RNA sequence: UGUACAACGGGGUAUUGUAAGCAGUAGAGUAGCCUUGUUGUUACGAUCUGCUGAGAUUAAGCCUUUGUUGUCUGAUUUGU
RNA sequence: CUGAUAACCGCAGCAGGUCUCCAAGGUGAACAGCCUCUAGUUGAUAGAAUAAUGUAGAUAAGGGAAGUCGGCAAAAUAGAU
RNA sequence: GCAGAUCUUGGUGGUAGUAGCAAAUAUUCAAAUGAGAACUUUGAAGACUGAAGUGGGGAAAGGUUCCACGUCAACAGCAGU
RNA sequence: UAGCGGUUCUGACGUGCAAAUCGAUCGUCGAAUUUGGGUAUAGGGGCGAAAGACUAAUCGAACCAUCUAGUAGCUGGUUCC
């Protein structure tokens, strides 16, 4: 926490690369339920518990 | 039709911010001013000038002086007019003392 | 004093995460995990935490391995490769 | 526009904070191109942005109250609100009276 | 469209307490000069005195006013 | 990058809690209070009237604790020689 | 087979467009953008924190909040460009 | 003073700023002082300058899961003519 481990930024590595929504051309697919990203994870709504 | 008379007044606000909250005076100087001159010009729209604004605070939010002279001018809104076509713009007029001067339609020209 | 202003004070962690189950469940001062018993030589399951043993037994993961052995028993656990027929 | 980002660069361009600074807002819209600290030091050569000097903190009624006290004014029993031990010790006029006899 | 009403100004009333500015052989003394004195002066100097019952404020729920400037037909509803 | 009356914990952008470094001028005994310079904000829903009853802040002729379970709360007192 | 078990899950009412949105002394005028500005941005004022600060750095904690571009459905207990 | 406590108003608030906070008053303020990090001690066991106090809003005996749908002479319900 300003000075860390490498476990640790690794983790905020795929905490910041899954913080998107979705790709809209899923929307479009054949057989598709999947209407947005329910895994969305905010800073301020929810913490990560590293 | 033209009625772009521009006129000098005395308003005494002594008697305007009686009793008011020491820190809303300058506010209401401002709100009274604005009243003021919608009771003489008639119009609705009043523009307050950025020197009137350092005049009316000099001192503070509860040292507003009990005689202000004011310039006002009524004058037309064109360029998508208002609700109303005229408006007031006033002024301050620099004088060493506020006391005893009455009111004059100025000369323009 | 002891609600939301010794909430206040409340800034360390017992627990980091654990190396072999990845949980944060790694108590620090006693150098073992709660979830899975970490440095033991074991992985902790507990027949009245059945939940448990929902949770972190075989089929919930990858199975990279088992995945191809009944296919794997199927054939009679072949060795060598296969030849040609037509087309 | 929205000059928030060239009167922080402004400040940290010029080197005096953010109070003094002096965006003119004739020339606003050219501020609003000037993006980069490069683009603000030409800004502020050639004077759309300025400094506003210091504000005043003119000491002249300390000299003029402590011209007083060298010549023995302000200090009869009112204008006195400390032990005398507290205003000079006794220790450092005997230190004083002592270090000169010896 | 009126000995109307308003905003200012004027007068009375009233509160306080003698303004800013200028002047003074007033001012405890201090220095500084010279014919060095029989108020010797220059400069500093809280204050005091003269103009100064002055100046300020006076209606926001004071009074009065022939003065100066303005204002005076916007909306709605109603009947046996 | 924040290090907190919005970036951490308190379900919250919660007048709570949370370790430490630098630190100007005046008054004053002083890192007190009050005022300012350097920096930093001007964010906390606002407009109008301002009756009750309130919360916070006050003052009272004459008597002075008779008030109340009890001078509870205020008052006085205070710095320096 | 249902009317009620301070029954379970869910939903919706009156109360009610009320109680409330009142600590941290405080905001005002103009211009620009814009469909729209008590709240944005700039300038002019007025103020505050007053160097045990509402200032500069950081530890713990957080995890991308940092910075720019675009943008206002939802959030910022009013508003919002 | 800072700090650390938290006495009195039986003040504010009491569907709160807050599951114990705010204001004033007050105690203590160089030591049986405060406090960070590391570490030790764990449930009938710790730890206690002792109040049966504290042990992660839980304590004359923590929290979680299982035995367990525990047992109940005692409440409450118990569905069509």
């Amino acid at each position: 926490a300003a000075q860390k481990s490498f476990r640790i930024k690794q983790k905020m590595a795929k905490a910041k690369k899954q913080n998107r929504p979705l790709p809209q051309w899923i929307r479009l697919r054949t057989n598709n339920t999947i209407r947005y990203n329910a895994k969305r994870r905010n800073w301020r709504r929810t913490k990560m518990n590293i | 039709l033209k009625d772009v008379v521009t006129r000098e007044y005395t308003i005494n606000l002594h008697k305007r911010l009686h009793g008011v909250s020491f820190k809303k005076r300058a506010p209401r100087a401002v709100k009274e001013i604005k009243k003021f001159a919608k009771l003489h010009m008639g119009t609705d729209d009043v523009r307050l000038a950025p020197e009137l604004n350092q005049a009316i605070w000099k001192r503070g939010v509860k040292g507003v002086e009990y005689r202000l002279r004011l310039r006002i001018s009524r004058k037309r809104n064109e360029e998508e007019d208002a609700k109303n076509p005229l408006f007031s713009y006033v002024e301050p007029v620099l004088v060493a003392s506020a006391k005893g001067l009455q009111t004059v339609v100025v000369e323009e020209d | 004093g002891k609600g939301t202003p010794s909430f206040g004070k409340r800034h360390n962690k017992s627990h980091t995460l654990c190396n072999r189950c990845g949980r944060r469940s790694f108590h620090v001062q006693k150098k073992t995990c709660s979830s899975c018993g970490y440095p033991a030589a074991k992985t902790r399951s507990y027949n009245w935490g059945a939940k448990a043993k929902r949770r972190h037994t075989t089929g919930t993961g990858r199975m990279r391995y088992l995945k191809h052995v009944s296919r794997r028993f199927k054939n009679g656990f072949q060795t060598g490769s296969a030849s040609k027929a037509s087309a | 526009a929205n000059l928030r980002t060239q009167k922080r660069l402004a400040a940290s361009v010029v080197g005096v904070g953010k109070r003094k600074v002096w965006l003119d807002p004739n020339e606003t819209s050219e501020i609003a191109q000037a993006n980069s600290r490069n683009a603000i030091r030409k800004l502020v050569k050639n004077g759309t942005i300025v400094k506003k000097a210091v504000t005043v903190h003119s000491k002249s009624r300390t000299r003029a109250h402590a011209q007083s006290k060298r010549e023995g004014r302000h200090s009869g029993y009112g204008k006195r609100k400390g032990t005398r031990e507290a205003r000079l010790p006794s220790q450092v006029v005997w230190i004083r009276r002592l270090r000169v006899l010896r």
